[PDB]
């Protein structure tokens, strides 16, 4: 009968929680150039020394598939993106009948029909005057009316706006930081599965810097973990779930657009300009990406070796290319140099287990796959562009309804943007600090 | 060393109560250009205010409870409510030298509201009795 | 039963003081169902609700500060050393704690409230100074 | 002798003005969408014994908030939808003379409207009600609001069907409810129950005759700010509902015309079958009894031997001269003169339909109500009347009353009359027998 | 312990330099009447009818008007209110059309030849398939020739123009800046305070004196007047790259007018969208102008120079000259009177070398209000005629530091940066924050 | 007379502690109101100002709580002076000096002192908990 309730305040315990995290940057992104979406948003620098605290003996359960931080990042990016277009020029006046031809001059056969030379009647700065102008368009954005009359692809569905010519969408790394009263716990287990208990937990103020890189099928410029290739999925057994594969070595991919572009500016209203693609200088060649087979064949062999752990050591593992659907799903959607590429990856998934040039299409009117109903027009970039990126992971799915268990088929798939962030945020969890608690002691008032 | 504990026994962890207490409020004022830019983001600005207002409301809620229970101003408060063996049938060495607070909470979370109600009742009676004794 | 004591004897109502006090700061008991992200778009309603919440906090704190200054922090039924002046209510003690409720009583006091508060503040200032010198011995 | 004691948690309140919040398959219902914070389904009413409190419905700020919130929600619901500016063109109209159950109520108008392309046009046609079409300078017509305001299209998914809503106090505040029988909106009352939220109130919009409200307990209650002053409205609440059956008998179809990129306009298409008059049926015996009860109660305030006459409405626009009724998604303007034509000592009311609505929240903006396919049938409860005195006469022998209203706040005042908002003031002081 | 322990005090009267958010307070009576004034409808906290001021005995406080964050606060608030006043009104994009015009030749004095143009154009009506031909008058500064009789509005290639709201007033009304709880404003009362350094008569206030948000360049109008002498303030004095703000201790009265009797016509351009055009002038057409008493101005500069010499030398020649090149908004005396914009030529005021003056004025309707570039406002015309009476309270001058020697200094009108018009009123105030905790030793122990 | 004691000596100024203490929560008491809800930016800036004023107030109250001075304007401790913080006698500290001057004199030791006060209070509570066990 001698034990009494003692109330304590400042007890080091926590509970799972969902809150709003704020973004932070390295300062330098804003200090130097600004004029980009993430430097402008992330106005608060991180601490120069965001030292983590190791928690001795702490075991905590993580679940990357239910991680609220991922859902927030998705929402924040879309909102940021929209607010970056809001102030710029609407391109409504371009939704007219166009008079187009085949370009023809200096085209390698692989590029025949890819570009069109279109003339049209657009307004000038004065309401009562018009001008006849012309520009090049990529075939993918131009749809035939009814053989010379064409419409822009967005005219019957969506509003179209011009992306701001001075704003970069470069994926500058950002950090998510907790508000007071909250903490971010992270798993330091090098082989963490994506779910379940982790016995190596530290507490941080901010996450590591994450580059908000947008792509589909092949994940670019992320983490390579540390020791081994890890295959993780919400279910594994259920083929309907995406499998996120994290590589332990990167594969370098070299992408280019070889055509030397120029640009012309057309005045379309008081204070407004339209950026049009001008004539190509020199030869017209196809855009493409190079993957070295020397590394790619070994990389897939490693994936298969690990993949077998869930499927059988005598099972046939087949890689195959994508299924049908929009280019955002069926090809490697890739945003680089300020232009949008849609690269054909079938040359990468053509093997059965027990240099590679990928041609690429270029598109300017983009229904950014965040939603349908608002199209973005990407202004052209002068000169030529080159990108060198690190492939750090893959998103694969399985074919259900297989004839038998002897053979499993893996294809590039997914493309939902959440999985491009889930793969970096998989090790972080947000918890709320709860300072009150009680315990029996031997003291009485 | 904010969560420098939770990997130590309940007894050892009593030495970090001030550190945990000072995470709120000081950690808010401390937050301290384009901060002007962000005022143009109406939804974002509202969400941030809601987070700050809420953090304050949570802080005050807990302080009011310490007030009600007669533990205001203390980090460690002895009370007149006896411990029930059914809330947890464990001895002092057993919990103070082995459990880590996180574990303890998980085991007695079912009695939280019961205990809080008891703490309020004891304080109510004590305050009245003292005033009646003060008046000769 | 938040205002349940409104119809009761002033001395009986003294037993519900924690009921009324607790609900002045209801806490975070109101729940957010999923919508919510929707309600944030109603910019004006967003601002009005924040104003309402901020004010409730400010009112709470102002009252607590006064109890602090007057030396009644942490108490619900605190007495002090300011004597009662009969002009404030010319009735005896037995005519106050009974035969009346808390409503009515505040009308009896009316404008004397400002006077009382000033007296309470100065008294505490003197009490603290006296303790400060006692601790010097 | 006695000492000052400071108390905290004292159950004492004062009149106050604060902001209340609205708590409330219908994913496109306005009331459902923007008021989504459900409360405990079992409100806890506290009876306050020995408590008397003063109410005044005419100075009740809960009415002003309901009014403002409704306007704001209304405007937000239309905020994201297509403007109909491209329809304000010269129209070429005919008289729609096929199968008219005899005329001139509808017009069939053709016009030149753009397609999705800036450089192409299409010839389209649609039906309009005569009330929304005004002649230029005999074939050429304009939409009625072209010289005043932009017309926007109502979002053709969105419903305004009233869902009872509840106004709830923020912490630190309480709502007092007067349950006294025969309470006439002003003065002290003694039931005074204490609630967290009001009863559910349907934000029903109407003029002249109030629909779907409460029924005054067991007697007809006549409420007024002054009674004597003929510039004031009289709100009469009935002890029985009067049933009214309304219809729009024409079988409509709908056209959808591309008006711009990503945008569609909803036009009224051809009518299938006979073209007939919209109307409302008020039970005739019930209406006769209802007025007799009103007259009995009304008479006691003017004289026990005086005569009461009812007469129809006066001047002003349709919004005030007719019974403005919003049901089934359409706007009806019913002629009530057949209800107010008698001297004391099924009734079919024809109704007009309008599509471009200067909803009287304000002037300068207009909503286009898209047409609804099929036919509409509405059944509703008449729960009260708004009347005015036809003053200026000195012949005290007979008082004359006419339908009035049009100021939307009166429709809210009639439900919120029993509620008052107060703030809680927890500190107080009283003498005791001790000192610290 | 040597008998001393740390005693903690709360409520200690100590303050530190700070930057915070201030709020806009008002008279609240002139404001009830002036229902459409931009700074009245948006400045609602009533001031205390009897504002308090507490003199602080034995307090020396360091002030610096050139680093005063209240200036940035006033600047951004004015810009914001300006933007929110125009936001709800009609865009005049539909008027950016080819205009056809000739010169107004009826009843023109010589000074007005070529100043007004009579332009007709094809404009929309409430129906999209109809057009109307209308005409209006324009000032030659608003209209640019298209390359014989064809013209466009000057803003047609750089920005859409918004019509100023016809009922909104921009009349300066006194504004009080007030601190939030936890903050205080320290006011410097020292006579002849030059903008920097310690001040010995310091008092605490809750709100500043009322400041009229008067916008002008070159000559500061309707400000505070100095009490003892002319005070010359500058961040550096020596550095020729900075402005010199001169506060007078005597006002100079200036009388400005726009003598032409104008009319106005309302043209519907769309569905409730109205454009206000300038119609025919009734009576003779004459040039707008301002009158400055010659003797008063001559004596006033005398006083300024006497003080200016203290920094340049008794044997140094001081010369005044007119403004340099640049846009009218920075080379002439711009100001807003009655809602119309004057750009007056001040060269007649600054032409002397030391050991009634009529200033012609131009009127412009398209205003590149300098809050920023890339936006424009159209000022509706004012019917009838206007007369302005105002007080010159100070000058904005610069030194011609291009190439010189000890023989002579040259001063000429400058400015154009509106923040200097506010430094001239806010130089006396500093914002500090209160920090109630502190500790001190004492003989007392628990 | 809110800062009226600013030129007074530290000792004399101890008599106005409630004048300054009341400012933080009384000052905040500060057609219209509704019109300004349209100025979204002012809405946010003013709410930020009020929220911060509350956060700062509470931060200071939390410290008084932690140090064991809750509810007091003046409190004694068990933490001694080191004589390095200020090498002065009481007759030249409480008199012949104002609080503004004093704050500058010892501003370098503010964090040191606060840390010591915290540790002392924690030890004191620990020794009430065991004492109540006997
Ligand atoms: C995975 O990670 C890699 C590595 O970070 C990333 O590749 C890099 O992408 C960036 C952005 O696309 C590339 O940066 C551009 O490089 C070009 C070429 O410059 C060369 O010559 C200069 C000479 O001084 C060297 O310093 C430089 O290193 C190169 O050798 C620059 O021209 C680009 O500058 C423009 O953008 C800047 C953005 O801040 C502007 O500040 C700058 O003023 C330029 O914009 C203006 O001029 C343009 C004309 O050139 C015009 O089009 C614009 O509208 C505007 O007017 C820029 O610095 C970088 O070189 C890539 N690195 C490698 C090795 O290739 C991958 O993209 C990333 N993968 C994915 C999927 O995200
Ligand atoms: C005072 O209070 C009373 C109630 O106490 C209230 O009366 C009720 O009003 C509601 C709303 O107007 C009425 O609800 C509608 O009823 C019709 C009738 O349909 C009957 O027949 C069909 C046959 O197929 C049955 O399936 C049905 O159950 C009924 O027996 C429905 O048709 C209405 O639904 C349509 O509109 C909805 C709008 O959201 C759509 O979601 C729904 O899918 C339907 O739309 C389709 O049909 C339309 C044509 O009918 C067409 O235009 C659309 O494009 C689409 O194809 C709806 O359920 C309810 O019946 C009334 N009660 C009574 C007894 O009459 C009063 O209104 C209130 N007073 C005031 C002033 O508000
Ligand atoms: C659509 O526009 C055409 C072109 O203006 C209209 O046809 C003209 O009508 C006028 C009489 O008002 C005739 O004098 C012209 O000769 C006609 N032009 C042509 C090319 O036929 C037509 O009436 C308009 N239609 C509608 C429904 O408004
Ligand atoms: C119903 O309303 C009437 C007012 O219309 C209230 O009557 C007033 O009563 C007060 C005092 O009792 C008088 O001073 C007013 O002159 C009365 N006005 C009229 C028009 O008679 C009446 O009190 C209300 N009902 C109740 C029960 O009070
Ligand atoms: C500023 O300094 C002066 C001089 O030390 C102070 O003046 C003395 O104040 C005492 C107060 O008890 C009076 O009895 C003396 O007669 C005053 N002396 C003179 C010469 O006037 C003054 O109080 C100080 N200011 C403040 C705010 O403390
Ligand atoms: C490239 O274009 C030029 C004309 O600009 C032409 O003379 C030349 O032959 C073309 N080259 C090829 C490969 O078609
Ligand atoms: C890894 O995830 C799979 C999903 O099927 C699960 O069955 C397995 O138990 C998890 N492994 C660990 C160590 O958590
Ligand atoms: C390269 O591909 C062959 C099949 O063509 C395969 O047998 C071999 O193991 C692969 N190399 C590596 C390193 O995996
Ligand atoms: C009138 O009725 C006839 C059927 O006899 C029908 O064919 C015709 O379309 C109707 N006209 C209308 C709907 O006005
Ligand atoms: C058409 O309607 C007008 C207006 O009601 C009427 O004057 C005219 O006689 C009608 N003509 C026919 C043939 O219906
Ligand atoms: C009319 O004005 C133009 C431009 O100011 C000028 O060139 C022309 O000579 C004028 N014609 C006259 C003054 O007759």
């Amino acid at each position: 009968e001698n034990l009494w309730v003692t109330v304590y305040y400042g007890v080091p315990v926590w509970k799972d929680a969902e809150t709003t995290l704020f973004c932070a940057s390295d300062a330098k992104a804003y200090e130097t150039k600004k004029h980009n979406v993430w430097a402008t948003h992330c106005c608060v620098p991180t601490d120069p020394n965001p030292q983590e605290i190791h928690l001795e003996n702490v075991t905590e359960e993580f679940n990357m598939w239910k991680n609220n931080m991922v859902e927030q990042m998705h929402t924040d990016i879309i909102s940021l993106w929209d607010q970056s277009l809001k102030p710029c020029v609407k391109l409504t006046p371009l939704c007219v009948t166009l008079q187009c031809t085949n370009v023809t001059n200096n085209i390698t056969d692989d590029m025949r029909g890819e570009l069109k030379n279109c003339s049209f009647n657009m307004t000038t700065e004065l309401r009562d005057k018009k001008q006849k102008v012309y520009s090049l368009f990529y075939r993918l954005d131009v749809v035939q009316i009814n053989n010379k009359e064409y419409r822009l692809i967005n005219c019957n569905t969506s509003a179209i706006t011009q992306a701001c010519p001075k704003v970069s969408f470069e994926p500058i790394p950002i950090h998510y930081c907790a508000p007071a009263g909250f903490a971010i716990l992270k798993c330091k287990d090098k082989k963490f599965n994506g779910t379940g208990p982790c016995t190596n937990v530290s507490t941080v103020q901010c996450t590591h810097g994450i580059k908000p890189v947008v792509s589909t099928q092949l994940l670019l410029n992320g983490s390579l973990a540390e020791e081994e290739v890890i295959i993780r999925s919400e279910n594994i057994t259920n083929n309907a779930k995406n499998i996120l594969v994290q590589l332990n070595e990167s594969v370098q991919i070299n992408c280019t657009r070889p055509n030397n572009n120029t640009r012309k500016s057309i005045r379309i209203g008081p204070g407004q300009w339209f950026y049009a693609t001008g004539d190509i200088i020199g030869d017209i060649r196809q855009a493409h990406c190079n993957v070295s087979k020397a590394t790619w064949n070994e990389t897939l062999g490693k994936v298969v070796k690990q993949l077998r752990k869930h499927f059988g050591n005598n099972t046939i593992i087949r890689f195959a290319n994508s299924s049908g659907g929009d280019l955002e799903v069926t090809t490697h959607s890739f945003n680089c140099g300020g232009e949008f590429f849609y690269c054909n990856t079938s040359g990468l998934f053509n093997s059965t287990w027990i240099s590679i040039t990928l041609p690429c299409r270029i598109k300017q009117i983009i229904n950014m796959w965040q939603r349908i109903g608002q199209a973005m027009y990407a202004p052209p970039i002068q000169g030529v562009i080159r990108c060198v990126s690190n492939i750090t992971g893959l998103i694969l799915t399985r074919d259900g309804g297989s004839t038998n268990s002897t053979t499993e088929t893996f294809r590039p798939g997914g493309g939902d943007m959440r999985d491009n962030w889930r793969s970096e945020l998989y090790k972080y969890k947000v918890v709320k600090i709860e300072p009150l608690g009680v315990a029996p002691t031997r003291c009485k008032r | 060393g904010f969560l420098g504990a939770a990997g130590s026994t309940m007894g050892a962890a009593s030495m970090t109560l001030t550190v945990q207490a000072r995470n709120l409020l000081s950690g808010i004022v401390q937050q301290q250009e384009c901060q002007q830019h962000l005022l143009k983001l109406t939804v974002w600005g509202i969400k941030q205010l809601q987070a700050r207002v809420l953090a304050v409301e949570r802080y005050l809620r807990d302080q009011q409870l310490l007030g009600i229970w007669g533990c205001s101003g203390k980090l460690i408060c002895c009370t007149n409510v006896p411990w029930n063996s059914t809330w947890s049938n464990r001895n002092l060495s057993e919990i103070w030298d082995n459990m880590t607070w996180l574990q303890w909470d998980k085991e007695i979370s079912n009695y939280t509201q019961i205990i809080y109600g008891l703490l309020e009742e004891s304080q109510n009676q004590q305050e009245k009795n003292e005033q009646d004794l003060l008046a000769l």
